[PDB]
Order: C-alpha cells, then structure tokens, then sequence
RNA sequence: AGCGUGCUACUUAUACUUCACCGUGAUUGCUGUUUUGACGCUUUCACGAGUAGGCAGGCGUGGAGGUCAGUGACGAAGCCUU
RNA sequence: GCCUAGACCGAGGACUGCGGUUACCUAGGAUGUUGGCAUAAUGAUCUUAAGUCGCCCGUCUUGAAACACGGACCAAGGAGUCUAACGUCUAUGCGAGUGUUUGGGUGUAAAACCCGUACGCGUAAUGAAAGUGAACGAAGGUGGGGGCCCAUUAGGGUGCA
C-alpha cells in the first residue's frame, strides 16, 4: 500500500489536441507539432498549444487591435499573428500597411487590409517565411468581454450580472436591490 | 534492462568503482595495523573494578 | 536495398568506433579522477578512525574521558503500514518521503530534523548507519529522481549528469558525501529515491510497534540499525 | 473472428535475435569424480549397476565400463547426476583410454566388430587391476539397492 | 508455431465469467452481469466467491486475438475476401461464414489453397 | 439522439443516479416559484435580489413606438456615408460643399458623442442629439439640422 | 539580522573573504575531554523504598 | 498443552523486495528514412480499493442514408447442442 | 577474501552504451547440447471425486443470512421520454452584424435549389420618471505578464490575453 502525497491517475488538464474535426485545422497542427518537438524556438510551442483552444478562448481579433499593436514603439513593421479570426472596424479612421497571419479573415477584414497595402496569408505561409516566429508579435482578444462573463460569480455586493430573460422596472430591482424595499445587495 | 548488483556482479563493480581493483590488490579488506603491545588502563581506569 | 543497408550500417559503425575511442580516451581521464577520490575516501576513513582509536587510548591512559562527537547521519526505515495515522506523523512521513512500510531515507541529524523524525517516532525504526551498510544500500537498492522517475544507479555517467555541479561524478562520491555528512548532502539524498527494502529474513521482534528500548522495533537502535538493514536490505 | 482486416503496416518479416553474450565455459565435475573411480548407476537400465569410470568425455558424459562380463554393462557414456561416486577406486593408469570420445558413439540389434574388440581389450585391463582386490570382482558383480533402515543422508560411499 | 513467431500464448483466465446464480435461476442467463447489491457477497468480494472480470485478465498485447496455431482468425464470406490476406498468409488466417453455400465454399477453399491462405474451419 | 444519453448508461444500476436515500421523488419543495419567501429564500435572496416588491409607477396602456428612438455614436457616424463614395468625401469635404448624413432616413433618432470623428466637415441631420455629440461635429466644422 | 548580515557581508567584501549568512538550526556536539582532577566519578545506586509521613 | 518470564528456531495476508503480463497517468524520441497509419510508432517511470454519484471507452437491439456490383432455395433468419 | 548446496525466472530480439581482460569477455535481459514424442508426451474445457473455503438475492437501513419486506417456475411485455423556454461547455457558418423556410420564386413536388422587406437578438447605458447619455492623456498610470526585438552570464526594449 501507498499513502499518496497526490491524486492518481489524473490527466494533465490541457488539450493535446484540437477538438475539432476539420481536417485542415489537423494540418495546421501537423506543421506545428514538429515545429514544436524540433526548434527551440518558444514562438512555436505557444503557437502549438493555441492550435488547440476552444472557440472560446480565440476570442476574434478586431483589425483595430492589430493597429494598437502595431503602434507600439518598434512594432510597425512586425509581422501580425493571430491564432483566430480576424474581423472588422468599422469605427478606425486609418489602417497602415502590415503582414498579418490568421486562421480566418472577414470580408471587410481581407478588404482592408488589402486596401492598405497589407498581406492577408495564412498560418501555414507564415512557417515558411518565420519558421521560429522571428519578428513576430502574437495578439489575442479581450476574453473577460463575453456576454457569459457577466454573470460568473453572481453573489450579493458581487456587482455581476444577474441572469435575467427580461429587463425593466418591474424585473428584479425591488426587494434586495433598494434600501427602500428592505436591503440592498 | 536489468539492474545487475555490483554486490554480485564484479564487472559491473568495477564499471562503477575504479578502485576495487586496488581494493582488493593491496589487501584493504584485511590491512594490518602496527603498534605497540601497550595497556593505558593500568591506573585510574580500574575505577571501572569497583567503587 | 541490401547493400545500401549494409553500407550505411558498417560507415556509421566506423564513426560509432571512432567516436568510442574518443569517448574512452576522454573518459580514461575521468575514471583516474573518481578512481584517487575512492582511494582519498577510503584513506581519510581509515585516518579518522585510527584518530578516533588513538584519542580514546590516550584519555584512558591520561585519567580522562574520551567523549565521542554526536552522530550526524541517522538512517530511518518506516516499519508501519498506511492506515490510522493521525494527520501530524501523517504529514511529517510524508515529508520525509516514507509513504510506504519499509521504505528508507538519509536524514542529517540537528534540531529541526530531529524533532521531525520524534514526531515520526512510533512508526519508524532508526539508527546510526556504518560506511558498509551506506555502499551495500547504494549498490544494490540505489535509484535516482531523474525528471521525477526512479532511474536505477547502473552508470557513473547518471549521477555525474545530474550532481556534477554539486562535485559528486561517482556513486563513491554519493556514498562519501552521504557518509561524512557534506556541504551537499541535501541534494544528494533528496536526488536518492526512497529506499525500498524488503522484510527482515529472521523476522522482526515478536511485537514491532513499541520502542526499541521495551523490547519493540520503533524509536532509535542506533548500531543496531546496521543489523535490522543487513535484514532488511 | 470479426471483419477486421489486416493493414499495410503489419508486417511478416522475422527480426534476427540480438546478439548473445551466452559464451559457454567448461564443466566442473564432483570432486569425487576421478578416472578409475567405482560408481553406481541411479537410473536407466543399467541401474543399481557399480561400473568404473574411466574418462571424462568432451560430451559432459562419462565414459564407463562394468566390465562387460562381470556385470553385463558395456562400454557407454552416462550423465554425471545419475551417479553416486563411491569411496572405492582401480587403478586405470593401464587402460588405454584414448580412442574413446563422442564420435564413437554416434548414432547410426547387432553391434560393431570394433566395440567388441575394444570391450575385450579394455576388460583385460580392468580385469587384471580388478584381481588385485578381493572380493572387487563380487563387488561389481552384485547390484545395488536400499534396504530398510538406510539413510543416504548419513551413508558414506 | 507455422505462423508469424509469437511469444507462448497465456491466457489468465480460461474458464467462463459465468453470472452469479445463474446456476441457482433459470430465469438468470449465463451471460455476465455485475452485481449492484448493497448486500451482495459477490460484489463485495468475499473470499470463496466466484472470479470476476477485471483489467488485470488482459491478454498479452503480443498474443491477443491469436488463436492456438498462432493466427490472427479473419471473416470470410466470398472468394474476393481472401484478398486483404494476400500479404499477411503466415499472420492471418482465414475463417469461412457459416452461411455460405455448399458450392462457393468450395470455390474459397480452393483459392485460399492457391493464395496459401489457412483455413481454420476446413470441413464443415 | 437517445443513444448519446447517460440514461442509456445506467441501465443496469439500481436507483439511475439517482441516489438510494434521496430517491427521485414527484416534486420535493414544490411546483414552480414554490416557497420564494420561506424556504427557497436562500435562492431568490443570494442570486435574484429584487425580484418581490414594486418599484416605480405603473403605466397603462404602453405604446413601445412612442419610445423608438435608436441611438448612433460618432465613431459609427461616417458609416451611413456611402461606401463608394467615402473616399472621396473624406478628401473633397470642406466648409462649401460636405457630405449630407441623413440619420432618420437609416432609422436613427439620436446621435451621440461617443469616439473621434474625421477633421473633416459634414453635414447630420438629426432627430436628437446629446450636448457633447454636437460639440464634435461642429470643432471638426460640421453641423447638426434638427428633422422631425 | 538584516543589518547584522549587511554588516557582516561588506567585511567579508572588504576583507576580500566570504561569510555564509543562512542561520543554521542546533547541530550535534562535537568531541570532547573530560577532565576528572577533583571530579573523580562518584557512584550512585537506586534508594530504598521509605514512608516519609 | 496452566500462570510469570527469558531464549533458539519455525508457520503464513490481496502487505514488503525482484521479475512477467494488463490497464491508467505521465514521459524519451520519431518528416532530405515520412516509409501507402503522426487520431500513428517508440523509450522510460510511477500508480491500480470502492457504495451514492460523475465521466470516459466499448458490447448488443428496431428502423434509415450510403457502401460491400456482400450471404442465400446448391438453403436466409430462427431454434438445439462438452 | 575463499569454497560450497537448492529454488524461481529467461522479459528483450541486427548494431549503437558503460566497463573489464587486453582480439576476447561474465560487460545495455538464455544459450549450448542430448534424448524422447508427433496414431502422440503436451494443453484446454465439460462431468465428477477429493481437499479447502463459500449463509439468499434485491431493498430501506448506523447495522440484514436474518425470527425485516418482494420473489413457486418459465416465456413475452415492462419504467428519466417528448415538447416550450432556458444556464454552462463544445463543434460549425458568418461576423458588427447575424438568422433563406411567415411568406414569395422554383421544382424531377412535403425534398433540393433560389429571393427579399420587415422583424427577433446584438451593436448604450442609466434613472421611478421627466430625461440625460460614454477620450485629460498615444483610449490612462503602477507592479507583474507568455511571446517578440536588441544583447553578450547577466542586462535592456516591447509587452497581447
Ligand atoms: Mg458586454
Ligand atoms: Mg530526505
Ligand atoms: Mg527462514
Ligand atoms: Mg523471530
Ligand atoms: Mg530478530
Ligand atoms: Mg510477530
Ligand atoms: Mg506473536
Ligand atoms: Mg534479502
Ligand atoms: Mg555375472
Ligand atoms: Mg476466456
Ligand atoms: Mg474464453
Ligand atoms: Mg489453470
Ligand atoms: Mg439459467
Ligand atoms: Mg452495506
Ligand atoms: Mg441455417
Ligand atoms: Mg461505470
Ligand atoms: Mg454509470
Ligand atoms: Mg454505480
Ligand atoms: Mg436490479
Ligand atoms: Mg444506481
Ligand atoms: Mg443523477
Ligand atoms: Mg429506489
Ligand atoms: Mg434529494
Ligand atoms: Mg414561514
Ligand atoms: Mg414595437
Ligand atoms: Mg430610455
Ligand atoms: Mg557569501
Ligand atoms: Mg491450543
Ligand atoms: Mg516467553
Ligand atoms: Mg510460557
Ligand atoms: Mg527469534
Ligand atoms: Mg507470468
Ligand atoms: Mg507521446
Ligand atoms: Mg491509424
Ligand atoms: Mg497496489
Ligand atoms: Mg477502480
Ligand atoms: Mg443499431
Ligand atoms: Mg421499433
Ligand atoms: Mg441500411
Ligand atoms: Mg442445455
Ligand atoms: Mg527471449
Ligand atoms: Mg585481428
Ligand atoms: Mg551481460
Ligand atoms: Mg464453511
Ligand atoms: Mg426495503
Ligand atoms: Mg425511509
Ligand atoms: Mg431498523
Ligand atoms: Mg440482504
Ligand atoms: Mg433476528
Ligand atoms: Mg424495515
Ligand atoms: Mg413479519
Ligand atoms: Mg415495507
Ligand atoms: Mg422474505
Ligand atoms: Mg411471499
Ligand atoms: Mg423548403
Ligand atoms: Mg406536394
Ligand atoms: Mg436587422
């Protein structure tokens, strides 16, 4: 016998793989998983690992971060990479000229880009002109933005969203919500 | 494959320790020591005897 | 295919020679190096226990008392199962890695050590291990955490790759580290997988779980430990 | 069994075996077992038979003789562990044992002309050291048995 | 051993897994199922119970699905079956369906004969 | 599909993960909103705060038209300018001839200030507008036309 | 002991020397002789069992 | 062959040591030899009790789309049978 | 240091390593040889005997073999479903939009294919309401932060989530 310092037989509690069928996503994941096990380069491993997220958390990329990325001191010309889709900003006055690599682009996305004197190419290009991710500057979403966030950790004085079907006056603002109707929380 | 006890297998005694061979070509496990045929306790010692 | 197997067989076999020789001839080296440490230990134990002898002689002789210096090094075996343990000696056999009956671990004797191991006291039997009970441990039943995995101790090449920076590139080393309680011996019996010995051929005393004093097999039995190991391992 | 077909990876060739380290070293024999030595036999058909012992072949057998006509038991080779070494020794220094080896008894009744002269000019010798001792010749001749109230364990041979 | 070599074959566990009582029941068929009980003497595994299956009766990943002349035993119901055993006559046998014809079961017998294929069921 | 639920997983166990004490009983703490002030308090209190009570006047008989009145930012603004003609617009623009945004035509009622407008002039005409969405339109040149 | 440490480390710096600073806990003692000039050792045995009240 | 006590040897648990095999978890490496399986192969180590209960991977049934140009009156399905 | 008796095991499968004797080896896991058998020595199952152990399952229960309840036997049937509206998670399409299917077109006719206005949800909130309505700044500062850039142990720069 054992006295175990541990829990046995627990799995890692990562993704190893994509849950995904999609054949092509497997390619990708082909091309990385030996970048990963033969570089050393850091830039592949992480690239490996967000092959494998859930929708989730690749939250999509709007075309506005890219050019707050791109605007930090030293970063103009360095290449996008976005393990996601990129769309659209329809409220950016200007977009520059810039290589960005993406699992998907929107119309408006591939438009302006293009329209800009940008490249629009994919994960797979990438490797060849960066197969250790050199000058490279990885950008992912706002993930505390969903909708589904608003209302984890509900509690009182907790300040979440409470989930609620309809919205007005008469929808859970008396009692618990006003000092005037007993306490507020 | 197989762990071989150095204990039992000379060679693999000899892949870890170099210095058997030496061990046992001076003789260390049966060295004699040289001294005088001497008795420290003849005096105060005898205290052991009896009080 | 078959002479194109066979001559890239036999080519990468002549580099395979070439590079052995290298490799023997560096190493050639290295094995003079562990083989005078081995003499160097075996000459400084010799040289402390005839000091040793000599001091006690002579304060015999000079109606004086010869007081020995405290042991250093303590050997303790978990003789007790895995159940009803209170949470206290629980913990603290957990900490010193003794998560199974008769299980063994090199403890450097001061005071935080030894008011853990008298935490551990009624489920452990400890003692003073000799220089021949310390090798025969590490010969036979040696074992390494290389990347969290029991590697058994076959080559000097493991133990140099993982205490080459603590100067330890030998098991003589290990064992004269263990030994003479070093500068190293933290990481040299924490790199030491538990020792996993075997039930005593003749047996324990007639009732384990009572001190070693009363008659039982817990608490510290200190040259004895030498004997109950010679059982056990 | 089921409809699993085999794939193109399966393959059917045999891997050669690694190479052995299994190098053979010669046998050690009792100490008791020295040429001209009386022996019993334990097993076979010629059990309970005492024989001489007169060469050690390169088979790990022992080649033995009765004499053929003192006991019926002929020139052969026998396995050391089926045979207990007595205490009682001949003088075989005037055999000649020379021609003996694993070769003559191949396997190829009746009997070989050879084997016979050879059974005849071995038992002349065996016969002569034999005389010299009394009662040597009824000892080889009597068959060997347990009888009640002997314990192996306590007998000297 | 005329097939591809293989260690010698073991089997854990040789007899049935049979259910408990369906000895005593009529009703309770042969078939194994795992008693639930809070009570039961069988699921609580008290000693001079029956044997149940567990992982540990695994077979030899080297020796499994082997039957005793050595093959890995595959179904055949026509003669075009014998194809995907073409490359794999010394590791694969061939096992014929029961329910066909007198007269195509001769046809299959005779082209696994021409192929080298074995034929584990070769009278019926 | 039934062959992916865990009912077809229990099948041969006793209580259905059910449990053996707790059983799986008609309705244990009633229909519906069942007890909201007595026993399932703890529930409405920790994760519905103010769900008793009334709140505010009532209003008969609502007309939600009367209330329609959809809200556009500045930063969304340029948007209702025509695609193929932005470009231009956003280069031709001055005091003498700018765009005309017609905000109620898109189905507009307000227009409010939040974001960074073009420095280029334009014309919106508007419903409503908040004091600070004004104040942009006009630094950058432009003018609001209030429409009914 | 964060001052006593700092102190002690610029006089190992300024000495061109080392000084170790992690406390250590009690270690077993050392060797030793005893002296017995005027402490010749004095035999006792275990008392009698007696009744004081 | 009782009671107090000491000693020598001996007996045997699914416990401990070494080994074989099964599974789980991790781990070494695998594309200019990746080579018709990379959802694959491979090196190494540790671990395995379980009601209520959760999950995973599988076995079986009625019917449907596709496929085996599948079996079958020269005998399908069903049923009995060391 | 030396000699000696027995038991169990033989995983792996071209080579690769570390050592020893100085090519060989006992050194990263059993080989060699001999006999017998192939109408069979060998192995498995069924029945049965013997030895040893084994109380009737399911259930509620702290506790059941219970002097607690159902169950004489067998066959067939027999119990977490479907729907309206929802939470989390996952896959997919498009993406500041999205949703063809109410309907219209079309058709080889309840299919497939095509079409668009509205509308639902989202893109703004808050206040009981009248109402008002989101850039001081590079859409902020500080400490971390994977990755990236410059370096040259170290160090510096840039730093998304
Ligand atoms: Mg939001
Ligand atoms: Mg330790
Ligand atoms: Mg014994
Ligand atoms: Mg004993
Ligand atoms: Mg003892
Ligand atoms: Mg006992
Ligand atoms: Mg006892
Ligand atoms: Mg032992
Ligand atoms: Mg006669
Ligand atoms: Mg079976
Ligand atoms: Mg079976
Ligand atoms: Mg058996
Ligand atoms: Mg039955
Ligand atoms: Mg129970
Ligand atoms: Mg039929
Ligand atoms: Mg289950
Ligand atoms: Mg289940
Ligand atoms: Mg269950
Ligand atoms: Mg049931
Ligand atoms: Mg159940
Ligand atoms: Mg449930
Ligand atoms: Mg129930
Ligand atoms: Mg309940
Ligand atoms: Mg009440
Ligand atoms: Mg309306
Ligand atoms: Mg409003
Ligand atoms: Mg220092
Ligand atoms: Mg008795
Ligand atoms: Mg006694
Ligand atoms: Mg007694
Ligand atoms: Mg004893
Ligand atoms: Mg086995
Ligand atoms: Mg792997
Ligand atoms: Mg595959
Ligand atoms: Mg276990
Ligand atoms: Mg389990
Ligand atoms: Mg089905
Ligand atoms: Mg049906
Ligand atoms: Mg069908
Ligand atoms: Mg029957
Ligand atoms: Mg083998
Ligand atoms: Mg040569
Ligand atoms: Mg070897
Ligand atoms: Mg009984
Ligand atoms: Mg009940
Ligand atoms: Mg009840
Ligand atoms: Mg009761
Ligand atoms: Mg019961
Ligand atoms: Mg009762
Ligand atoms: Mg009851
Ligand atoms: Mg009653
Ligand atoms: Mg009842
Ligand atoms: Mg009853
Ligand atoms: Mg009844
Ligand atoms: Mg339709
Ligand atoms: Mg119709
Ligand atoms: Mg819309």
């Amino acid at each position: 016998g054992r006295d175990h310092t541990s829990k046995q037989h627990v799995r890692s509690g990562h993704r190893t793989a994509p849950k995904s069928d999609n054949v092509y996503l497997q390619l990708l994941v082909k091309l990385y998983s030996f970048l990963a096990r033969r570089t050393d380069a850091p830039f592949n491993k992480v690239i490996l690992k967000s092959l494998f997220l859930s929708k989730i958390n690749r939250p999509p990329v709007s075309v506005s971060r890219i050019s707050r990325a791109l605007k930090q001191k030293g970063a103009a010309e360095k290449t996008i990479v976005v393990v996601g889709t990129v769309t659209d900003d329809n409220r950016l006055l200007e977009f520059p000229k810039a290589t960005i690599a993406a699992l998907r682009f929107t119309a408006g996305a591939k438009d302006r880009i293009l329209k800009n004197g940008g490249e629009a190419i994919t994960l797979d290009q990438l490797a060849l002109r960066a197969p250790k991710g050199q000058n490279t500057l990885i950008v992912r979403g706002p993930r505390n933005s969903r909708e589904a966030v608003r209302h984890f950790g509900f509690g009182p004085h907790k300040g979440k969203a409470p989930r609620i079907l309809s919205k007005g006056r008469k929808f859970e603002r008396a009692r618990g919500r006003r000092r005037s109707r007993g306490f507020k929380v | 494959v197989l762990k071989k006890n150095p204990l039992k297998n000379k060679q693999v005694l000899l892949r870890l320790n170099p210095y058997a061979k030496a061990y046992a070509a001076e003789k260390v496990g049966s060295a004699k020591v040289e001294q005088a045929k001497v008795k420290p306790s003849k005096g105060q010692f005898a205290e052991v005897l009896k009080n | 295919t078959l002479q194109k197997k066979e001559k890239a067989q036999q080519k990468t076999a002549e580099e395979r020679a070439a590079a052995k020789k290298v490799r023997k001839a560096a190493n050639k080296e290295k094995r003079k190096v562990i083989f005078d440490r081995a003499a160097a230990y075996q000459k400084e134990y010799t040289e402390a226990e005839r000091s040793v002898i000599k001091a006690k002689r002579d304060a015999k002789a000079s109606n004086s008392y010869y007081v020995d210096a405290q042991p250093k090094l303590v050997f303790v075996v978990r003789i007790k199962g895995i159940n009803k343990i209170p949470p206290k000696p629980r913990k603290v056999l957990q900490l010193l890695r003794l998560t199974q009956i008769n299980a063994g671990v090199f403890v450097r004797l001061t005071k935080a050590t030894s008011e853990l191991i008298k935490l551990a006291e009624p489920y452990v039997a400890y003692g003073y291990p000799s220089l021949s009970t310390i090798r025969q441990l590490v010969y036979k039943r040696g074992f390494g955490k290389v990347n969290k995995q029991r590697i058994a101790l076959s080559d000097n090449a493991i133990i140099e790759a993982n205490l080459g920076k603590f100067n330890i590139l030998s098991i003589e080393d290990l064992i004269h580290e263990i030994y003479t309680v070093g500068p190293n011996f933290k990481q040299v019996s924490n790199f030491l997988w538990p020792f996993k010995l075997s039930n005593p051929n003749g047996g324990f005393r007639a009732r384990k779980f009572q001190h070693f004093i009363q008659g039982g097999d817990t608490g510290n039995r200190e040259q004895f430990i030498n004997a109950l190991v010679k059982q056990m391992n | 069994m089921s409809q699993v077909a085999p794939k193109w990876y399966q393959s059917e060739d045999v891997p050669a075996p690694k190479q052995t380290r299994k190098t053979a070293r010669p046998q050690k024999l009792r100490a008791s077992l020295v040429p001209g030595t009386v022996l019993i036999l334990l097993a076979g058909r010629f059990r309970g038979k005492r024989v001489v012992y007169l060469k050690n072949l390169e088979d790990n057998t022992l080649l033995v003789s009765g004499p053929f006509k003192v006991n019926g038991v002929p020139l052969r080779r026998v396995n050391a562990r089926y045979v207990i070494a007595t205490s009682t020794k001949v003088n075989v220094s005037g055999v000649d044992v020379s021609k003996f080896n694993v070769e003559y008894f191949a396997r190829e009744k009746e009997i070989k002309a050879e084997r016979v002269a050879d059974q005849k000019s071995v038992d002349a010798a065996l016969l002569s050291e034999i005389k010299k001792t009394p009662l040597l010749k009824q000892y080889l001749a009597a068959s060997f048995s347990l009888k009640n109230g002997d314990r192996p364990h306590l007998l000297k041979f | 051993a005329t097939s591809v070599p293989h260690p010698k074959i073991v089997k854990k566990y040789t007899k049935k897994f049979k259910r408990h009582h369906s000895d005593r029941y009529h009703r309770v068929a042969e078939n194994w199922r795992k008693q639930k009980g809070i009570d039961s003497c069988v699921r609580r595994r008290f000693r001079g119970t029956i044997p149940q299956p567990n992982i540990g009766y695994g077979s030899n990943k080297k020796t499994k699905f082997l039957n005793p002349a050595g093959y890995k035993v595959y179904l055949v119901k026509n003669v075009k079956d014998l194809d995907v055993l073409l490359l794999h006559t010394k590791s694969y046998a061939a096992e014929i369906a029961s329910s066909v014809s007198s007269r195509k079961r001769v046809e299959i017998v005779a082209k696994a004969k021409k192929l080298g294929v074995k034929v584990t069921n070769p009278k019926g | 599909p039934t062959r992916l639920t865990k009912t077809r997983k229990h099948r041969g166990n006793v209580s259905a993960g059910k449990g053996r004490i707790g059983k799986h009983r008609k309705h244990p703490g009633g229909r519906g909103k069942a007890g909201g002030q007595h026993h399932h308090r703890t529930n409405l209190d920790k994760y519905h705060p103010g769900y008793f009570g009334k709140v505010g006047m009532r209003y008969f008989h609502k007309q939600q038209n009367h209330f329609w009145r959809p809200e556009i930012n500045l930063d969304k603004l340029w948007t209702l300018v025509d695609s193929e003609k932005k470009d231009e617009y956003l280069s031709k623009s001055s005091a003498s001839a700018a765009p005309v945004i017609d905000t109620l035509a898109h189905g507009y009622g307000k227009v409010l200030g939040k974001g960074r407008l073009p420095e280029v002039p334009v014309i919106v005409k508007a419903r409503f507008v908040s004091k600070l969405a004004e104040e942009k339109i006009r630094a950058v040149g432009g003018v609001v036309e209030l429409v009914a | 002991r964060v001052k006593s440490n700092a102190a002690k480390k610029r006089e190992a710096k300024a000495n061109g020397e080392t000084v170790y600073l992690k406390r250590q806990a009690a270690k077993p003692r050392g060797s030793r002789i005893i002296s017995t000039e005027g402490n010749i050792p004095q035999t006792l045995a275990p008392v009698a069992y007696e009744t004081f009240i």
